[PDB]
C-alpha cells in the first residue's frame, strides 16, 4: 500500500533561544536616590549585590551560549546570495538581499514595538519599552548587529544550499539549489527520472508549498502563537517589575518619594523595611524564574543547534525528526 | 495641594522637552511633556497606562500633552577588568547631558565631558578609532567593543565579523571548490556536574545544638525536621 | 565612591585581566518642577474652627476635594496636646497630596 | 435585557481612565440582563379637559432594597407608538419621562397601615419644569391632615400631578410645578439645602445612576457628556450625613385631556452590588465594550 | 533556621534534577563519541571532533575532545558527477569526498583536506544521473 | 478531591483507543523496521521480522 | 440543575439524552459521528 499522490506540507516550529538580557539595579531601581533609603540600603547590601552578580553571571552564560551557537552556525566557507537563485524557483520571500523579507513580515506580524536601539530616548521624547526606567531596569542591545545576524543567516543559507550532498564539515562545494534538492529527494528515497520528466510540475508544486505559509501566517498556525507567547512571557517578566512597585505587600504607596516625604523616621523605618523585603523577595523569585528559563534556554538553544545541524545542513535520520512524518 | 509662587517657570511650555519633575496635585513623580492632540476623554485629564502610569494630560488652554515620563539616561558603565580603564555609556541618546549636572554621590573623570556619539548612544571616556577585532571578549553592545592592547585613555573598537571564504555559485556544470590545505587539532573541553556533594545535617545540632530546653521546644514543630 | 571603587564595591581586585562588568550606578538628574493640575480655591476649614464641637458618638466630618488647603493658618489656631498617626504621618499635613 | 457587551449601563470610573486597553476593574455593578423594577407613568383620569381624579398604581406602596445604589433608564421605549396605559383603546406615541426618588434607612406603615413610611431625615429628588430642573433635599417630610393625605382622612396613596397646559407651555414652567405638586401633600421641616440642575429636553434615550457612600451621595448622568455614546458620568455630589438602606420611586400623574392622552415610557431600575467587570477601552475613552465576571 | 533549611532542601532538589539531566546527558556523551565515533555536528565537541577522553572529578566529569580544525582554505576546481554521454546511467559519486582536475583530469579528494589522489572504485558509488551532470569521452576511470 | 475542593482532569481520550495506537505501533515497527522510510507498510511475519 | 450552589448560570433553548462515557452532557444532542481532525477535545 503505497500512495500515488504526494505533496510537500510545511511544518512551522519555533524554539525560544535568547531571553532579552535584562539587568536591574541595586541603586536606581531599588532606591531612587532617597537619603534614608541611601543610608538603609547598605546594611542589606550583599543581598541585592549577590542577586545582581547572579544575573550578571547568567547573562554572561547566555552570552557565551550565543557565541557557541554562532561558532556552530559559522560556516567556514560560503557563497554570496545571487540574483535569480533556484532558477525556476521563485524564492523571492526567503532571500536576504540588511534584512530578509520573510523575517521582516514575521517582525511586522508578531506584535513587536521597537526596542529603541538607536533613538530610544528620542522615541520617548516624541511619543511599555520606554517604561524601562519608569519601572527601573535596563536591557542591553543584543550581542550582535542586525547585520551581524543577517550575515549569519545568509552564511548558513548559502552553506545548506551546498552541504546537503556530502558529509564532512570542512570543505564547501555549493550545488545549485535545484540539483541540490533533486539529490535530496533521491536521499529520501525517490528516484530521479520521475522528477526528471516533471521539472515544471514539481517546481510549481514546490513554489506553492513555499508560498503556502505566508498566506497561512494567521491564528491557525500554532508557531506564530508560540512566538507571541514567548514575547508575552517577556512582557510578563517586565510587568513583574512594573506592577510590583504598585503592589505594596502591606506597604502604603508605590511612590517611595511620597513614602519618605510623608512618613516620620520612627515609622518610615518599618515602612521602608517592608518595602525592601517585598522588593527583595520579588526580585529573588524573578531571578529564580529567569535562571530556570536560562538553563531552559541553554538546552533549547543546544537542541536548536542540533536541529539546524541535522535536518537543515544534512539529511536527517530520526523518524519525523523536525517534520511531521517524512521531512 | 497648598498654594505657591508661580512666576513663569511653572508651565508645561516653561519646561517643554525637559526631563523634569511633576506634581499634578497628588499625582507626583518625574515626567516629560510633549505637545499632542486630544487623545482620550477630555474631562478626566488623568489617563493611565496598563501599568498605572500617567500617559497624558489635557492642559487648561486645550493643548494635550503626552506624558512619556522622565526616563533617565539609559545607564551603563564598563570597566576593563583590573586594567585601569573604565568609562561610561549612554544608551541610544545624544550627548545633550554632560559632566556638569549630575548628583548621586560623585563621578571621577580621572584625566582631563566630551561627546563620544556612537550607534549605542553617547559614550564618555573613549576616543574614536575604527578598530576591527573579531575575538574580543569585551563587548559594548550591538557591534561595539574595545581593544585589550598592551596613565592614558581607552580607545574604541568594533565587534568584527569573520567573513567566510567566499565561493562563487556557478550555474555551469563546472564548479570551484574551497578546500583547507592545513590542519590542526583544536581541543574542546567541557565539564558536567554529574554528582553533587552528598551533604546531610540533622535538626538536633544544626537547629538545636543539643540544648534540652531547645530539645523540648523543637518537638512543637516536630515532624518538620523529619 | 568615585567611579572605580563603585565597580569594586563588593570585593577586591588586582592588576591586568580581561572581563566585562557592565553593572552601573548613575542617573540623569532632574532640573525642573511643575506644581499645577489646573487651579484651586481654598476650602474653608472655619466650619471646623467654628461651631460647637459635637460628642464622640456624634462626630462631625467634612470632606475636601478640588480646592486648596493652607495648614499654615490652621495649626497656628490650635493647641495640640498629642498628634499620632497610624501608617501615615503627622508631618504630612500640607506636603503630600491625595 | 440590559447587555453590558452592548455597552448598556456601565458607570464611568471615578478619577482615572485608559485608552485602547483591556483590563479588569472592581466596583459596584448590576446584574446582566435583568427584569428590573419596571414602572410606567400614566396620566390621570380626564372627562374632556377638566381636572379629574388620578390614575396611578400601588407602586407608591412597593419597596426594593437600595443595596449599593441604583440606575434608571430613561426613554428606552420612547420614540415609538404603543397603547395608552389609561386608555387601552388609544394607541399614541411614547414620550420620555423622568422619575422622582425618595430615600431613607427606615420603612414603616402609613396612617392606614400600609407600609412605606420613612422616619427621620429623608432624601427626596424630583424632576421638574418638564424635566429641566432636578430639585432635591435631604430634609424632613411632613404629611398634612386634609382629605386623602398621608396624615389625614381618606388616605389611599400618593403621587404627583402635572398640568402641561400651564407648565409645559412656552416658557412658564408654572412656579416649579412638580415641586409644589409633591408639596400639595407634604411640607418640609428641619431642612438642609435646595439644589437645582440645568438640563435640556430632547427625545434621545439616556442612562442615569444614583448612589451614596461615606463621601456623600453621588449622581451620574450621561446628558452632560456623552449623547452619541452614553455612560454614567459623575455630575452631582450631595452632602449626606448617614447611610441610606432603602429606596423607592414616587409615581407621577398628569392632568391630561381625554381625547389626546399621550402615554409615557416604562422606565427600568437596576440595583447595584459589589462585583468586578472587564473593560475594553478604545482610543476615545468611551465605554463601548465591557463584560461581567459573575 | 528551619526555613533556610527548607530553602536549602528546595535548592538541593533543583540541583538534583539538574544533575539528573546532567548525568543522563553525560552518559550519553560517553556513549556516543567516546566509545564509538558518531557523526553529529558539534553535539559533543566543537569543530570536527575526532577523539574524546573522560576523567572523573569530585563533583562531576570532565571531557576532552581533540578534533581536526581547518586552516589555509584555497580555491581549486571540483566537479559534481561524471556520467558518459552515450551511457548516462553509469556515474561515479565520491563516497565522502569531492572531485578535482589536475592532469598529472578528474581525480578524488576528501571532504576535509587538500589530499588529491586518482579516481579509485574503493571510495565511490554508482547512482542514476540527473539533468545537470558532466559528460566526457577522452579519459575515463576503469 | 471535590470534597478536597479540586478536580483532577480525566483522560481526554479513551483507554481502548490508546490500546489501538499501541497495537498499530506493534504492527508498524515490523513495517518500518526493515528499510528506511515512513510512507508505506511492510508487515513481515513477526518471526521473520 | 435542581440542588445547586454558587451564584448564577443559565441555559439556552432545549437535559437531553446525553449519557456519555465521560459522564453526562447538558446543551448537546445525540449524534455519533467521526472526527479525525478534532481540535477541541471534549
Ligand atoms: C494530488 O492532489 C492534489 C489535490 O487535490 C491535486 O491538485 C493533484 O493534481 C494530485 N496529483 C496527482 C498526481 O494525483
Ligand atoms: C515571485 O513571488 C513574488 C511574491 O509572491 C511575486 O511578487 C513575484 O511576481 C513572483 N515572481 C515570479 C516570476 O513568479
Ligand atoms: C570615527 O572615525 C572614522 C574615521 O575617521 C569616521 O569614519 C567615523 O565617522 C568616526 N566616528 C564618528 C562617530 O564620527
Ligand atoms: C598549519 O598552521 C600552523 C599554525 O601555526 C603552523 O604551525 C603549521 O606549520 C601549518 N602547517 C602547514 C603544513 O602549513
Ligand atoms: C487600538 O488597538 C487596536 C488593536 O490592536 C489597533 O488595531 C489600533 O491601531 C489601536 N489604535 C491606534 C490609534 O493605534
Ligand atoms: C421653587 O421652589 C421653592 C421651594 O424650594 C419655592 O420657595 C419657590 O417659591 C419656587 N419658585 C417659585 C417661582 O415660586
Ligand atoms: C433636626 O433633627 C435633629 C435630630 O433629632 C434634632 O436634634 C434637631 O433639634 C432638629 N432641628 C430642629 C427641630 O430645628
Ligand atoms: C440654565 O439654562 C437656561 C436655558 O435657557 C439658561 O438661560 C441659563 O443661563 C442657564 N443657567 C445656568 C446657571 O447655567
Ligand atoms: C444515542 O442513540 C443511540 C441509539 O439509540 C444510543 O445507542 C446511544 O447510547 C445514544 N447516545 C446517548 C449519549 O444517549
Amino acid at each position: 500500500s503505497i500512495p500515488t499522490n504526494f505533496s510537500f506540507g510545511v511544518t512551522q516550529e519555533y524554539i525560544q533561544t535568547t531571553i532579552q538580557k535584562v539587568t536591574v539595579d541595586c541603586k536606581q531601581y531599588v532606591c531612587n536616590g532617597f537619603q534614608k533609603c541611601e543610608q538603609l540600603l547598605r546594611e542589606y547590601g550583599q543581598f541585592c549585590s549577590k542577586i545582581n552578580q547572579a544575573l550578571h553571571g547568567a547573562n554572561l552564560r547566555q552570552d557565551d551560549s550565543v557565541r557557541n551557537l554562532f561558532a556552530s552556525v559559522k560556516s567556514s566557507q560560503s557563497s554570496p546570495i545571487i540574483p535569480g537563485f533556484g532558477g525556476d524557483f521563485n524564492l523571492t520571500l526567503l532571500e536576504p538581499v540588511a534584512r530578509s523579507a520573510i523575517e521582516d513580515l514575521l517582525f511586522d506580524k508578531v506584535t513587536i514595538a521597537d526596542p529603541g536601539y538607536m533613538q530610544g530616548y528620542d522615541d520617548c521624547m516624541q511619543q511599555l519599552i520606554c517604561a524601562q526606567y519608569v519601572a527601573g531596569y535596563k536591557v542591553l542591545p543584543p550581542l550582535m548587529d542586525v547585520n551581524m545576524e543577517a550575515a549569519y543567516t545568509s552564511s548558513l543559507l548559502g552553506s545548506i544550499a551546498g552541504v546537503g550532498w556530502t558529509a564532512g564539515l570542512s570543505s564547501f562545494a555549493a550545488i545549485p539549489f535545484a540539483q541540490s534538492i533533486f539529490y535530496r529527494l533521491n536521499g529520501v528515497g525517490i528516484t530521479q527520472q520521475v522528477l526528471s520528466e516533471n521539472q515544471k510540475l514539481i517546481a510549481n508544486k514546490f513554489n506553492q508549498a513555499l508560498g503556502a505559509m505566508q498566506t497561512g501566517f494567521t491564528t491557525t498556525n500554532e508557531a506564530f502563537q508560540k512566538v507571541q507567547d514567548a514575547v508575552n512571557n517577556n512582557a510578563q517578566a517586565l510587568s513583574k517589575l512594573a506592577s510590583e512597585l504598585s503592589n505594596t505587600f502591606g506597604a502604603i504607596s508605590a511612590s517611595i518619594g511620597d513614602i519618605i516625604q510623608r512618613l516620620d523616621p520612627p515609622e518610615q523605618d518599618a515602612q521602608i523595611d517592608r518595602l525592601i523585603n517585598g522588593r527583595l523577595t520579588t526580585l529573588n523569585a524573578f531571578v529564580a524564574q529567569q535562571l530556570v528559563r536560562s538553563e531552559s534556554a541553554a538546552l533549547s538553544a543546544q537542541l536548536a543547534k542540533d536541529k539546524v545541524n541535522e535536518c537543515v545542513k544534512a539529511q536527517s535520520k530520526r523518524s519525523g525528526f523536525c517534520g511531521q512524518g517524512t521531512h | 495641594c497648598p498654594k505657591l509662587e508661580f512666576a513663569n517657570d511653572t508651565k508645561i511650555a516653561s519646561q517643554l522637552g525637559n526631563c523634569v519633575e511633576y506634581s499634578l496635585y497628588g499625582v507626583s513623580g518625574r515626567g516629560v511633556f510633549q505637545n499632542c492632540t486630544a487623545v482620550g476623554v477630555r474631562q478626566q485629564r488623568f489617563v493611565y497606562d496598563a501599568y498605572q502610569n500617567l500617559v497624558g494630560y489635557y492642559s487648561d488652554d486645550g493643548n494635550y500633552y503626552c506624558l512619556r515620563a522622565c526616563v533617565s539616561v539609559p545607564v551603563s558603565v564598563i570597566y576593563d577588568k583590573e586594567t585601569k580603564t573604565h568609562a561610561t555609556l549612554f544608551g541610544s541618546v545624544a550627548c545633550e547631558h554632560i559632566s556638569s549636572t549630575m548628583s548621586q554621590y560623585s563621578r571621577s573623570t580621572r584625566s582631563m565631558y566630551g561627546p563620544l556619539q556612537t550607534p549605542v548612544g553617547c559614550v564618555l571616556g573613549l576616543v574614536n578609532s575604527s578598530l576591527f577585532v573579531e575575538d574580543c571578549k569585551l563587548p559594548l553592545g550591538q557591534s561595539l567593543c574595545a581593544l585589550p592592547d598592551t596613565p592614558g585613555e581607552m580607545r574604541l573598537a568594533s565587534i568584527a565579523f569573520n567573513h567566510p571564504i567566499q565561493v562563487d555559485q556557478l550555474n555551469s556544470s563546472y564548479f570551484k571548490l574551497s578546500i583547507p590545505t592545513n590542519f590542526s587539532f583544536g581541543v574542546t573541553q567541557e565539564y558536567i556536574q554529574t554528582t553533587i556533594q552528598k551533604v546531610t545535617v540533622d535538626c538536633k545540632q544544626y537547629v538545636c545544638n543539643g540544648f534540652q530546653k531547645c530539645e523540648q521546644l523543637l518537638r512543637e514543630y516536630g515532624q518538620f525536621c523529619s | 565612591f568615585n567611579d572605580l571603587s563603585q565597580l569594586h564595591c563588593s570585593y577586591e581586585s588586582f592588576d591586568v585581566e580581561s572581563g566585562v562588568y557592565s553593572v552601573s550606578s548613575f542617573e540623569a538628574k532632574p532640573s525642573g518642577s511643575v506644581v499645577e493640575q489646573a487651579e484651586g480655591v481654598e476650602c474653608d476649614f472655619s466650619p471646623l474652627l467654628s461651631g460647637t464641637p459635637p460628642q464622640v458618638y456624634n462626630f462631625k466630618r467634612l470632606v475636601f476635594t478640588n480646592c486648596n488647603y493652607n495648614l499654615t493658618k490652621l495649626l497656628s489656631l490650635f493647641s495640640v496636646n498629642d498628634f499620632t498617626c497610624s501608617q501615615i504621618s503627622p508631618a504630612a499635613i500640607a506636603s503630600n497630596c491625595y | 435585557p440590559i447587555d453590558v457587551s452592548k455597552a448598556d449601563g456601565i458607570i464611568y470610573p471615578q478619577g482615572r481612565t485608559y485608552s485602547n486597553i483591556t483590563i479588569t476593574y472592581q466596583g459596584l455593578f448590576p446584574y446582566q440582563g435583568d427584569h428590573g423594577d419596571m414602572y410606567v407613568y400614566s396620566a390621570g383620569h380626564a372627562t374632556g379637559t377638566t381636572p379629574q381624579k388620578l390614575f396611578v398604581a400601588n407602586y407608591s406602596q412597593d419597596v426594593k432594597q437600595f443595596a449599593n445604589g441604583f440606575v434608571v433608564r430613561i426613554g428606552a421605549a420612547a420614540n415609538s407608538t404603543g397603547t395608552v396605559i389609561i386608555s387601552p383603546s388609544t394607541s399614541a406615541t411614547i414620550r420620555k419621562i423622568y422619575p422622582a426618588f425618595m430615600l431613607g434607612s427606615s420603612v414603616g406603615n402609613f396612617s392606614d397601615g400600609k407600609m412605606g413610611r420613612f422616619f427621620n431625615h429623608t432624601l427626596v429628588l424630583l424632576p421638574d419644569g418638564c424635566g429641566t430642573l432636578l430639585r432635591a433635599f435631604y430634609c424632613i417630610l411632613e404629611p398634612r391632615s386634609g382629605n386623602h393625605c398621608p396624615a389625614g382622612n381618606s388616605y389611599t396613596s400618593f403621587a404627583t400631578y402635572h398640568t402641561p397646559a400651564t407648565d409645559c407651555s412656552d416658557g412658564n414652567y408654572n412656579r416649579n410645578a412638580s415641586l409644589n405638586s409633591f408639596k400639595e401633600y407634604f411640607n418640609l421641616r428641619n431642612c438642609t439645602f435646595m439644589y437645582t440642575y440645568n438640563i435640556t429636553e430632547d427625545e434621545i434615550l439616556e442612562w442615569f445612576g444614583i448612589t451614596q457612600t461615606a463621601q456623600g451621595v453621588h449622581l451620574f448622568s450621561s446628558r452632560y457628556v456623552d449623547l452619541y455614546g452614553g455612560n454614567m458620568f459623575q455630575f452631582a455630589t450631595l452632602p449626606v450625613y448617614d447611610t441610606i438602606k432603602y429606596y423607592s420611586i414616587i409615581p407621577h400623574s398628569i392632568r391630561s385631556i381625554q381625547s389626546d392622552r399621550k402615554a409615557w415610557a416604562a422606565f427600568y431600575v437596576y440595583k447595584l452590588q459589589p462585583l468586578t467587570f472587564l473593560l475594553d477601552f478604545s482610543v476615545d475613552g468611551y465605554i463601548r465594550r465591557a463584560i461581567d465576571c459573575g | 533556621r528551619l526555613t533556610t533549611l527548607n530553602a536549602f532542601v528546595a535548592q538541593q532538589l533543583v540541583r538534583s534534577e539538574s544533575a539528573a539531566l546532567s548525568a543522563q546527558l553525560a552518559k550519553d556523551k560517553v556513549n556516543e563519541c567516546v566509545k564509538a565515533q558518531s557523526k553529529r555536528s558539534g553535539f559533543c565537541g566543537q569543530g570536527t571532533h575526532i577523539v574524546s577522553f573522560v576523567v572523573n572529578a569530585p563533583n562531576g566529569l570532565y571531557f576532552m575532545h581533540v578534533g581536526y580544525y581547518p586552516s589555509n582554505h584555497i580555491e581549486v576546481v571540483s566537479a559534481y558527477g561524471l556520467c558518459d554521454a552515450a551511457n548516462p546511467t553509469n556515474c561515479i559519486a565520491p563516497v565522502n569526498g569531492y572531485f578535482i582536475k589536475t592532469n598529472n583530469e578528474w581525480s578524488y579528494t576528501g571532504s576535509s583536506f587538500y589530499a588529491p589522489e586518482p579516481i579509485t572504485s574503493l571510495n565511490t558509488k554508482y547512482v542514476a544521473p540527473q539533468v545537470t551532470y558532466q559528460n566526457i569521452s577522452t579519459n575515463l576511470p576503469p
